[PDB]
């Protein structure tokens, strides 16, 4: 379990989770406030 | 000294020495001691101006509503006509603050270095703490006690929050702060962030 | 330490002694192997149990009386979508400030076990619990039934966690039945009591 | 107006473009039954198209002869939403990322085997530094003033 938590922290795994979370956030901002060119 | 969050470890640079220490710096803005020194003065001066402004914004509206005076709303008073042009007022406000604030500045950089009158060189502030000049700025000679400083800071933090409210409440309701309160007292469960 | 296990003949995990209430040796994924996590999961199980029981009795009993006539309470699944004295979104704000405060102090008690047993406005009032999760005092154990011998506290808390576990499967069943069938829970039970061998999860 | 442009709210080619665009989607719309899922979807695109064009007109965007919005980044105060304002937001976030990134390399630089926390993130440490970014302008300015930011 602690071995698993170490693996889940390895560069690639932490990157997909980080960027997945990022992509979801940016997608939903674009679903709620689409087509923003100003600001 | 106090705990803004019961049971939460205070930052270690918040040691119970400053009036208003309730352990509140969760974002660590003030860990560097020189930031802490500067933010103490910045909290005092923002809180003192908020207290003057919030009083100047709320209380005149209360006394018009009563009918003892009739003054413009705070967000309208700039429009009014005064004996001098508003650009004239600004230039003298700039020049007078420029002098007075550089002087406040010198005392932060170099405490005590600017306590004496530069013209009538026989007058002087007595030695004291930065942000608390005393002397002629305390003509009623109130003791600048820990309790007084803590009340000063509590009132300043509340006025700063209230000013934040006046600003957001006005750009949302178009009316004024005592108006928002009277309207809210009417039937509270329906006019409470329904705008 | 020699207790009945969720899997007779199997070997319980090393992190589960039997000193916890409701310890039957069940954690095949090691979600509680780390002691720091096992203490957090105990608190999480305790509050999930206590909310599920309030929720179960709050959907099973009121729906049980409206299926008759003693009550007229609408469907538990739709009670939220209907309108009340103020709008639902004002009730949610009042809920957060009120539940967040109660949750905040519970949170502080989990992370710092003794810090919030005293009333902040009237410091005379105090809670009496000794263990995290069982605050005691007049507001949560006015009868004193929470302070007993550790033998009775083991059973009483095992009754607590068992009733909470069953309630969790029940509430989750009520949510799932209402979506697969098309009515309330009391309807599902009678339908299955009308014909046990056919009125089940199968329709085809 | 600025640079010989005209407000998109007054621009004829801007209005033409919205019209040609809706007509394009309506040519597809007419293929499907009005309750159908494609009809709802094409209609959703159409409303979004209409929201977009009115939004650009109401925000003060200038348009060229092409009927397209053209951004004014010179500093002119009627157009801060086109560069200054989203740009301040970018620099605030970008500095947050970099300041947090440096905090982590500094936090682990004196560790035993430092490259170990570079290929296996010490997530607990990172959750503790992630909010140092909120105040990077003050923290970075402070490390400058007292010799901590740059090496000699
Ligand atoms: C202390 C802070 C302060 C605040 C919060 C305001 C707030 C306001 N003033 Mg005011 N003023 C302030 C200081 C001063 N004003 C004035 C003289 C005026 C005039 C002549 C006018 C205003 C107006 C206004 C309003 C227009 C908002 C704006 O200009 O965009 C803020 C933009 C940025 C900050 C950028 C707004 C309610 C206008 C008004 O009354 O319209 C409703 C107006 O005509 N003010 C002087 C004397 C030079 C000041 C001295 O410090
Ligand atoms: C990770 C970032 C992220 C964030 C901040 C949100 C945030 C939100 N989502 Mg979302 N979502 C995400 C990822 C995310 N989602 C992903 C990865 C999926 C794919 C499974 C979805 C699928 C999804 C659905 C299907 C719905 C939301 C809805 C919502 C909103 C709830 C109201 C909320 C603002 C709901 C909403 O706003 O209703 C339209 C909603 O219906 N989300
Ligand atoms: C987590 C537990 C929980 C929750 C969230 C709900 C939620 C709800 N119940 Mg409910 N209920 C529950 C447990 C719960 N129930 C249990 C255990 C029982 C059985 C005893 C009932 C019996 C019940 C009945 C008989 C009725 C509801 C109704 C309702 C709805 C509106 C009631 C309301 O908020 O009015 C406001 C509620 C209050 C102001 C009470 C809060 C005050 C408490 C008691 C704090 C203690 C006060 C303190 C001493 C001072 C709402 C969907 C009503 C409904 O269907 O409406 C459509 C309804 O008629 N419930
Ligand atoms: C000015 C900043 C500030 C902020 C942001 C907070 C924020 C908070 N305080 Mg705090 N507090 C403050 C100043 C502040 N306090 C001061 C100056 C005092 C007096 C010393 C307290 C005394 C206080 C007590 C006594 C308690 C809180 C509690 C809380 C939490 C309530 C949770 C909730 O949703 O309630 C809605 C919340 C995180 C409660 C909490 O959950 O603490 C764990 C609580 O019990 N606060
Ligand atoms: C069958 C379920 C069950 C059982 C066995 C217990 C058992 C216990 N709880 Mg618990 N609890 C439960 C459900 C349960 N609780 C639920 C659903 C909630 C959420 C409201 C709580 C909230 C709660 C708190 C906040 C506290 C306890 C405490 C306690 C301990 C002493 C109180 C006691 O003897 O309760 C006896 C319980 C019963 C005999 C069940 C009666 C059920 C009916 C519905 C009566 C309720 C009437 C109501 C007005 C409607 C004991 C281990 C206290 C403790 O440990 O203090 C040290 C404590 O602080 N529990
Ligand atoms: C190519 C170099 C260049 C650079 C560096 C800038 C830089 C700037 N322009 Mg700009 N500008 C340029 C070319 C340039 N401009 C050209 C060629 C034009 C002609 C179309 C303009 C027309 C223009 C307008 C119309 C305005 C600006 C403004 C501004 C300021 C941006 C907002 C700000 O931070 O206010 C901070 C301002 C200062 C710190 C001091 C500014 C005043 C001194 C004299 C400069 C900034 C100083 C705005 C401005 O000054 O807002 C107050 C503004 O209204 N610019
Ligand atoms: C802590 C992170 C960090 C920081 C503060 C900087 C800072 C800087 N870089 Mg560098 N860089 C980084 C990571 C970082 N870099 C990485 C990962 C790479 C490999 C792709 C590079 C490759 C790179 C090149 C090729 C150049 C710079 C240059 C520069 C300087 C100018 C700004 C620039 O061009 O950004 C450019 C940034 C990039 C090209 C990519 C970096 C962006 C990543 C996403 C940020 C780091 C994320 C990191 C994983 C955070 C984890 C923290 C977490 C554990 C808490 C400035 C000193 C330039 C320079 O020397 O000018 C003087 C230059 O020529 N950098
Ligand atoms: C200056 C003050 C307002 C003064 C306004 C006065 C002069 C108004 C004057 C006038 O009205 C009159 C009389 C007449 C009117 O006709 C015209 C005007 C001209 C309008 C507001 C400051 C307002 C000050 C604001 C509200 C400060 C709030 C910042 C707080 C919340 C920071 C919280 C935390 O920062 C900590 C402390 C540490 C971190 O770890 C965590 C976080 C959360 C970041
Ligand atoms: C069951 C679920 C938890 C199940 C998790 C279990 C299985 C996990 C098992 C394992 O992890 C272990 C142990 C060990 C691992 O090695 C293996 C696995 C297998 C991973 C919690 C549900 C928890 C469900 C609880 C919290 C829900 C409470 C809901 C209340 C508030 C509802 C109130 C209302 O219903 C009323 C009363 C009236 C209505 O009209 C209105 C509303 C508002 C709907
Ligand atoms: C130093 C000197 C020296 C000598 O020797 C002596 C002497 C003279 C004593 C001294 C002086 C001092 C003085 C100046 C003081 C002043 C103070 C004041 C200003 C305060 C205010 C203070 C201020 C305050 C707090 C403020 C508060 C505010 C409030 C909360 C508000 C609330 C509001 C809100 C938001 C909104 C709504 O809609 C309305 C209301 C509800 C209304
Ligand atoms: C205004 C304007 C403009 C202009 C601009 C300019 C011109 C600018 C310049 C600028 C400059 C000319 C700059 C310089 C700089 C220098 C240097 C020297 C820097 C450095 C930096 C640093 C050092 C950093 C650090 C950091 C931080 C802070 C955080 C993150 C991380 C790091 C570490 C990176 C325009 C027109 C566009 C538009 C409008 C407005």
């Amino acid at each position: 379990m602690r071995d698993l938590k170490t693996y889940l922290s390895v560069a690639p795994v932490a990157s997909t989770l980080w960027f997945a979370a990022l992509a979801g956030l940016l997608i939903e901002i674009n679903r709620f406030f689409p087509d923003a060119l100003t600001f | 000294k106090g705990e803004w969050l019961p049971g939460l470890a205070s930052p270690g640079y918040l040691t119970g020495s400053l009036p208003g220490d309730n352990g509140f710096d969760p974002l660590g803005l003030a860990e560097d001691p020189e930031n802490l020194k500067w933010f103490v003065q910045a909290e005092l001066v923002n809180g003192r101006w908020a207290m003057l402004g919030v009083a100047g914004m709320l209380l005149p509206e209360v006394f018009t509503s009563i009918g003892i005076i009739n003054v413009p709303k705070w967000y309208d008073a700039g429009k009014e006509e005064y004996f001098a042009s508003s650009s004239t007022l600004f230039v003298i406000e700039f020049i007078l603050f420029h002098y007075v604030e550089i002087r406040r500045w010198q005392d932060i950089k170099n405490p005590g270095s600017v306590n004496q009158d530069p013209i009538f060189k026989q007058y002087s502030l007595p030695a004291g703490e930065v942000g608390y000049p005393g002397g002629i700025f305390n003509p009623l000679n109130f003791a600048p006690t820990l309790e007084a400083k803590e009340k000063e800071i509590a009132n300043g933090r509340l006025a700063m929050l209230a000013f934040l409210g006046f600003i957001i409440q006005h750009n949302v309701t178009g009316k004024g702060p005592f108006d928002n309160l009277l309207q809210h007292i009417s039937d509270p469960w329906h006019n409470t962030i329904v705008q | 330490p020699d207790r009945p296990l969720w899997f007779p003949g199997s070997t319980p995990p090393p992190w589960l002694d039997g000193s916890l209430p409701g310890d039957f040796g069940f954690d095949p994924l090691g979600l509680g192997s780390d002691p720091e996590s096992l203490r957090w999961n105990v608190q999480a199980e305790l509050v999930h149990s206590r909310w599920a029981m309030l929720g179960a009795a709050g959907i099973f009993i009121p729906e049980f009386l409206t299926k008759l006539g003693i009550l007229n309470t609408p469907s538990w699944y739709t009670a939220g979508e209907q309108e009340y004295f103020t709008d639902t979104t004002t009730l949610f704000i009042v809920e957060l400030v009120f539940i967040g405060w109660a949750e905040g102090r519970r949170w502080a008690d989990i992370l710092n076990p003794g810090c919030v047993n005293t009333d902040p406005i009237f410091p005379n009032n105090k809670l009496t619990g000794t263990d995290v999760g069982y605050p005691g005092g007049l507001w949560f154990d006015p009868l004193g039934w929470g302070s007993a011998s550790p033998q009775k506290l083991k059973e009483l808390r095992t009754k607590e966690i068992k009733n909470g576990r069953l309630a969790m499967l029940a509430v989750m069943g009520a949510w799932f039945q209402h979506i697969y069938t098309g009515t309330g829970p009391i309807d599902n039970l009678f339908a299955h009591l009308a014909d046990p061998g056919h009125a089940t999860i199968f329709a085809a | 107006d600025i640079a010989g442009l005209t407000p998109c709210k007054d621009s004829k080619q801007f209005a033409k473009r919205e019209k040609q665009s809706i007509k394009k989607l309506e040519s597809s719309l007419k293929l499907y039954a009005p309750d159908s899922a494609p009809a709802l979807a094409i209609n959703a695109t159409i409303e979004k198209t209409k929201r977009r064009f009115d939004n650009y007109g109401k925000q003060g965007l200038l348009c060229g002869a092409d009927g397209l919005p053209h951004l004014i980044v010179s500093g002119d105060q009627r157009h801060w939403g086109e560069f200054i304002t989203p740009g301040i937001l970018f620099l605030y976030i970008a500095g947050w990322i970099g300041w947090v990134g440096r905090s982590y390399l500094i936090a682990i630089r004196d560790d035993k085997k430092p490259t170990q926390k570079e290929i296996i993130i010490d997530v607990p440490l990172a959750t503790r530094l992630v909010f140092r970014g909120f105040s990077w302008p003050i923290a970075a300015y402070r490390e400058l003033l007292n010799g901590e930011l740059v090496a000699k």
